[PDB]
């Protein structure tokens, strides 16, 4: 059993929505769940680590994130 | 704002 990692995800207006995530899982379930959170559809948004695109199919193992990493989102727009 | 942690986690079905 591996162990979820906690990410900060920040909006357009600075509100925060943290998500535990395990090293493999897909990022769109992120992407998805905190698109459905804020009432928007996901493609009207676009997610970043370190200001690169989130793919759907990356992980935090692909994208060497950790505990407490920031995921900021824009919009696509 | 509070703290907001979410998580992310056939033979029976009759459709």
């Amino acid at each position: 059993e591996g162990e979820y990692i906690k990410l900060k995800v920040i909006g357009q207006d600075s509100s925060e929505i943290h998500f535990k995530v395990k090293m493999t899982t897909h990022l769109k379930k992120l992407k998805e769940s905190y698109a459905q959170r804020q009432g928007v559809p996901m493609n009207s948004l676009r997610f970043l680590f370190e200001g690169q695109r989130i793919a759907d199919n990356h992980t935090p193992k692909e994208l060497g994130m950790e505990e407490e990493d920031v995921i900021e989102v824009y919009q696509e727009q | 704002a509070e703290e907001r942690v979410v998580v992310i986690s056939n033979s029976s079905s009759r459709y």
